[PDB]
Order: C-alpha cells, then structure tokens, then sequence
C-alpha cells in the first residue's frame, strides 16, 4: 500500500487490511522515504511492543495542501465529503510525494475527488455515486445548471505543479482493539543462546 | 436550499475550471516567450482563445445571481468580473471593427518612421532608432525633425483612427452602465458595499487634481531648473521666463526628462554609486545576482522562492535558432509554480530591475490562496508600486555596503546625493503632472467635452497650462499627437503611472518608519529590518478580496493617493532647486514658443 503502482481516487478510497502476520512497524519510521508522517496516541516506534486485532490500510493520493483535512476534528472538501475519520481517530498518516511517479501533462484525471456533497459522510464512509448535487427545488434532471453541480472533478496532477498541488501518495493506518483476540503484533527481539 | 448555494457552487465549479484553463494559456505563453516560434506562438492564441470562449459562457449563470440583498463580498466581486458583458454588448461587425482599429493603429505606431530633408536614403524606425535621436542626439535638427514629421506622419494618420475608436468604445462601456470609456477606466478602484471603505468612480479624477496642484510647489521648481540648463544648451530658442520645447523633453512622446541628466547634471565633478565593476571584479553571473537579491528579501522578512523557481528561470537568451523575450517579466504559471524571463548581465542596471521582477514574485505568491477570481491585484497601482519600493531600497548605498559591493570608503554628502535624487525627480517629477494631463485629456474625450476637430487645438492648451511644454512648430487641426503613444493606440489605460508613482513613496514611507529610519526618504534602507517586510507580506496577501483603500489605511495611513512622502523623499531636493533658480524663473510662461518672432 505504500508502494502500489496505482492507487485508489478520494471518493473511492480502497482499503488493504492487515492481520495474522508480525508487522514491523519502525521500518517506516527509519526509511526516510516519505514526506510527512504522523501518529495519534502511539509513538511510531512503539507499535511494534503492540498487539492488534485488524489493521486497516486506506490507500490514496491527494494534493500537498489537502492533507491537513485528514486528521481527527478537521473539516472541509475532503474531510467531509469524500473521507472523513472520526475524532478518536488515534491511528497514523503517512505521505509521500509521488510528482515523479503520478503525475501526467495535462493533469491525471484517473485521480478524482468530490467537491459537493448533500450530506457529510460518516467516519470511514465511502460514496461513489454521481448524484447530482441540488441546491434548489427544481430538478437537475441528470445535468448541472442553474442551483445543480456535478459534485465529482478531476485533479490537476501535472509536473508543473507546487508542494500544494503536487501529488502525494497517502495511506492512513487505523488500528483496532477488540474484544476478539489479536491477530498482528510487532517483532520481539531475540539473542544468542547462551 | 438559499440561492447563496448557487453562486458558492457556481463559483467554486467556475475556480476549478478557469484555474486549469489560465494556466494552460499562462504556460503557453512561457513556451513562446522562451522559444519564439510558429508552434509556440499557435499554442499560445490557442489557448488564450479556448480560455477567452470560457469566460464568455459562464457569464450565463453568472448573471442569475442578483447581488441587490447580497452582503457577501467575497461573492459580489467574483461574480460582478463574469456578470461584465464588456465588448460582447454590441454587434460582431462593432467589435471587428475595433480591433481592426486597434490592429491599424498598432501598426501605423509600431511602423512609423521619419527621415530627413538632406538624406531621403538614410533613416530610420521608431525603434532603436528615433528613440536614441531624442534620448541620445544632442541636435536641436535632429530632434526637431524626429518630433514635428512624427507628428505629420504618425500622428495625423492615428487622428481618424483615434475617433472610431473612442465612439466604438464609448458604446460598449454605456452599455455596461457607464458614462464612457474613461470611467470605465476609473472603475477599477470601484469599491461598494463596504462601510467607510466604499470608492466612487468619479473620486479619481478629484484625487488626481488634488494631487497634482500637491505636485506642483515640486514641479515648479524642478522645470525652472530644466528649462535653465536647457537655455544654455539652445540659448536661441529657450527663453528664461518661457516655456521648454516639446522636442527637447528626452522622448518622443513627452513623459520622461530621464534622458537630460547629462544637461542637467547637478555636479558634474563629484561621484556616484556604481557596482558594476565591482559585481564583475567579484566573478559574479547572472545567478548569483539573483541568489545575493534574495539574500535582501529574506532579509527584510519576506518570503523565500522555491527550487523549481531558480531552476526553471531564464538568466540569458539561448542562441538566436530559439531567441527567448529578453524583456523582464513576472509569471506566475500557477499551480505554484512562478518564474521570471530576463536577459541578466552584470551591471547596476539589471541587479535593481532583477529585484524589480523580484518585487513582483512578491505580489502575485502572497495572495496565491485566494479563490481564482480574486487571485489578482487590487487595482493596477498595487501591482507596479510594490516592485520599486523594493528596487530603490536595494539601490542605497547602505544595503550595497552591507552585502560589499559598494566598498566601506565610498564618501557621501548632500553633493553626492543631489546627483542621485535629482536624477530621480527627472523620472517621478518629471513624469507626475504628464500623466495627468493625458489622462485629463483623454477623459475629457472619452466624455465628449472635446470636439474631434478640437483635439489638438486643446491639447496644445493643455500643454502650457498644466506642464508648461510647447510644440516647435504649430499643429492645425489635422494632428493628434497623445494618439502616436503606445498606451494609447493599444488600448492602455496610463493613469496607474501615477497612481503608481504616488502609491510607491506612500509604501515606502510607511516601511521606512517600519524600519525606524528617520529623515529624507531617498537614504532610506530596510535592508536587514525583519519588521519591514512582515508589514508588506499582511498587505500583498489581500489580493482583491477587501477595498484597496483598506490596505492604505492599515499600512500607510490615508484611502487615496497623496503627496505628503513626495516631498519627503525629494525634501533635500527642494531646497536645491529653490537655489539654482535664483538666477531664472519658477514656473513657466505660457506666451514664449521656439517658433516665436
């Protein structure tokens, strides 16, 4: 997931999960291959002395600027209308800019996101339909206009474009603890046998 | 569910849109100012044609908005740029014709030419040529003749033209709910619905007279001054109490006294400032003279520049199979993304105009988080004034003393200093009331006050009334001459000139007290004053999202233009030319001519 060859739009996050496996969690930490990484709750190199029931790996690609919208108590066109986590949220986010790997002249349109929406989605909710946004009470009758809008758009991901606007392959790590027993943990390390 | 969710979506599905558009006709433009050729320059109108169409379409929707019980200003001015029909008003053969007008008049300017009596074979063209003959030559001949058949050839020919194209212009800004094309000029410092920031459009043509008799204690003395040192260069022709010739002003249009330093060199025998050789005794290029004017920026506290902008900048011209536009211009390809085209090299010259071009980085990247619509300029005086408070502090020899192009030893007194400021009032003194006697002029035409035949009549009335210039030879009423300028013929507005000159010592004072300096304003230097550019980044970052009369009152403390830092930054100045003109006489006198007997 952090290292896909292509990755899922906004409104239409996949997600990977992870389970009955040992997950080495400080690899990451120590790669030096991102571009901004940040855990909730837990230092990044103390998950591996902790155990998990399910893992989950949501996998996008977003601008530079967008992605202070995805974090607990954050709002605006990505938070609200496309993925939204909740204020517990004590997971981790991490980023890395992929301007050399994504990026197209003429922008990447196969990387789209949802601008309107007549409802905000719940924390981890997924919504890809093209329902046409109505802000009036007339009907849009499958086409925008006056007081209708097609709420989804295509991303301007092109080489000539800022830290704000480049693209940036993003993965966020909600973790779970159930009442179910674990099924991934960290490495324990070990010596030789004396 | 309200109708503020039509004009919210409306406009953000109009900024996602236009943004992706613009910039693909901005970087077009960027390919064919780097590499000028047929594919390039097809491309560029391409694009331009392809956003130009956008515009025109989403005027539909734009307009079923009203904003009568609006207060939202963000919404009423993103909507009132699309809700403007413009030149869409009248019929397709009104608007061709305009631009064939403005087509022909372009023409006629760019390819006037005049030669003279003794050598039919030998002459030459408006550029570089009869420019240097006014700037460069010495010869009251040569001067004489580059002006008077200019004004036969050029100028006469622009005069039929001229009038179609104020008649055609006026229709399209009547219906546009104005009075004529001049206050649609005046309409971009309109401001409404703001309480105590609102701006009427007629409030320039009251702040531009009040200024101007604010200039004239200044002007007044500066001409006197001129006309003098003049007088001893053609004693035959200028007289003491007179007025100075149109043809002896440095141009071939009237607004620069630029081009007589050398007549009028206040001390001949003291020194100036110059690190031409020093920058080249240094081994310094064309980078380094932009990374060391970046050291200034961050310096006073203004923003860094990315990597992407050093690398993808132009510094030369790559060979003559793919010529780039030599000329200096700030782009911002959007996205981010900005750069500057400019041919450096190493000299006093380009190291000022490379913090110019710098200057205007500045603007344009300080409100880039501005919606689209809003992602420009306030009004035309903020975009140019704010590139030469930046340029003149780095001309002081207080900042090249620091960086150590200027050496340490480098005297200075009032002497030295006088060469340096007065030079200067020859370009803003020297400029002010020209500016606004064109405009006048134009406004007044543009109106209708001033018959067609009238033209020239008028503005050689103008001319020794509000500057005291006179022609060296009389024009009937077949001539025109403000039509042969630039600006004119290509459909510019030149009053931003002064409101830009004003606005410039309006910032520069109120960062110059940011910095603490203290006394006259030409030896001001905000070089290493962190505070300074803290208080210039809160007024560029506005863009046009509040009135522009608000980024006055919170920076340099009035809502329009004023003269008051005019004087303190020629204050010196004053008193020198309330000297030298002991032996002439203040002002001028409007019944001397050249051709007088």
């Amino acid at each position: 997931v952090f290292n896909a060859t292509r990755f899922a739009s906004v409104y239409a996050w996949n997600r990977k999960r992870i389970s009955n496996c040992v997950a080495d969690y400080s690899v990451l930490y120590n790669s030096a291959s991102f571009s901004t990484f940040k855990c909730y709750g837990v230092s990044p190199t103390k998950l591996n002395d902790l155990c998990f029931t399910n893992v989950y790996a949501d996998s996008f690609v977003i601008r530079g600027d967008e992605v202070r919208q995805i974090a607990p108590g954050q709002t605006g066109k990505i938070a609200d209308y496309n993925y939204k986590l909740p204020d517990d949220f004590t997971g981790c986010v991490i980023a890395w800019n992929s301007n050399n790997l994504d990026s197209k002249v003429g922008g990447n349109y196969n990387y789209r996101y949802r601008l309107f929406r007549k409802s905000n989605l719940k924390p981890f909710e997924r919504d890809i339909s093209t329902e046409i946004y109505q802000a009036g009470s007339k009907p849009c009758n499958g086409v925008e206009g006056f007081n209708c809008y097609f709420p989804l758009q295509s991303y301007g991901f092109q080489p000539t474009n800022g830290v704000g606007y480049q693209p940036y392959r993003v993965v966020v790590l909600s973790f779970e603890l159930l009442h179910a027993p674990a099924t991934v943990c960290g490495p324990k390390k070990s010596t030789n046998l004396v | 569910s309200t109708i503020e969710e039509q004009a919210k979506t409306f406009l953000d599905k109009f900024n996602h849109e236009a943004e992706d558009l613009f910039y693909q006709s901005s970087l077009a433009s960027w390919n064919y100012n780097t590499n000028i050729t047929e594919e390039n320059v097809q491309n560029m109108n391409n694009a331009g044609d392809k956003w130009s169409a956008f515009l025109k379409e989403q005027s539909t929707l734009a307009q079923m908005y009203p904003l009568q019980e609006i207060q939202n200003l963000t919404v009423k001015l993103q909507l009132q740029a699309l809700q403007q029909n413009g030149s869409s008003v009248l019929s397709e053969d009104k608007s061709k014709r305009l631009n064939t007008i403005l087509n022909t008049m372009s023409t006629i300017y760019s390819t006037g030419k005049v030669c003279n009596p003794d050598n039919p074979q030998e002459c030459l063209l408006l550029e570089p040529g009869l420019n240097e003959i006014m700037a460069n030559s010495l010869d009251y001949n040569e001067r004489l003749w580059a002006w008077e058949s200019w004004r036969s050839e050029v100028g006469k020919q622009l005069r039929p033209l001229y009038e179609e194209y104020v008649v055609l212009k006026n229709e399209m800004a009547r219906a546009n709910h104005y009075e004529d094309y001049g206050d649609y000029w005046r309409g971009d410092y309109e401001v409404n619905g703001v309480d105590g920031y609102d701006y009427s459009r007629g409030q320039l043509i009251e702040d531009v007279e009040h200024t101007f008799e604010e200039i004239k204690p200044l002007y007044e003395h500066l001409h006197a001054y001129v006309r003098a040192k003049l007088m001893n260069a053609y004693p035959s022709y200028i007289s003491p109490i007179g007025c100075l010739p149109a043809h002896l002003l440095g141009d071939m249009w009237g607004r620069f006294w630029t081009n007589l330093y050398s007549l009028t060199v206040p001390f001949g025998q003291k020194p100036n400032i110059d690190v031409t050789d020093a920058m080249v005794d240094q081994a310094w290029d064309a980078q380094r003279i932009f990374k060391e004017a970046e050291k200034f920026f961050v310096s006073v506290g203004l923003p860094n520049m990315t990597q992407g902008f050093w690398e993808n900048s132009m510094l030369t011209d790559p060979g003559n199979v793919q010529k780039a536009v030599c000329h200096p211009t700030a782009w911002d390809l959007g996205k981010g993304d900005f750069r500057i085209l400019m041919c450096t090299k190493v000299t006093m010259d380009d190291f000022l105009t490379a913090h110019h071009e710098m200057g205007h980085i500045q603007y344009d990247m300080a409100y880039a988080a501005q919606p689209f619509l809003l992602r420009n300029g306030a009004n035309e005086g903020f975009h140019e004034a704010v590139g030469e408070i930046m340029s003149l502090s780095a001309a002081t020899p207080k900042h090249l003393k620091s960086i150590g192009l200027l050496s340490p030893d480098f005297q200075e007194d009032n002497e030295t200093e006088i060469n340096f400021l007065l030079k200067q009032a020859l370009t803003i003194v020297g400029t002010l009331p020209f500016t606004y006697m064109l405009e006048k002029w134009r406004w007044m035409v543009f109106k209708g006050e001033i018959p067609k035949d009238q033209w020239m009549k008028k503005w050689w009335e103008m001319k020794r009334e509000i500057v005291g210039v006179v022609e060296p030879v009389p024009h009937d009423e077949t001539y025109c001459d403000p039509a042969s300028l630039f600006h004119v013929s290509n459909d510019y507005s030149f009053i931003r000139y002064y409101t830009r000159t004003l606005y410039q010592f309006q910032f520069q004072e109120a960062l110059c007290q940011a910095a603490k300096h203290e006394g006259p304003l030409h030896k001001c230097d905000i070089s290493n004053s962190t505070e300074a550019g803290q208080k210039l980044f809160n007024m560029l970052r506005l863009g046009k999202s509040e009135p522009w009369t608000l980024a006055l009152e919170n920076v340099v403390g009035a809502k329009n233009m004023n003269v008051r830092p005019l004087l303190n930054y020629f204050e010196p100045l004053f008193t020198w030319l309330k000297d030298q003109n002991k032996n002439s006489f203040v002002g001028w006198s409007t019944d001397w001519s050249p051709y007088a007997d």
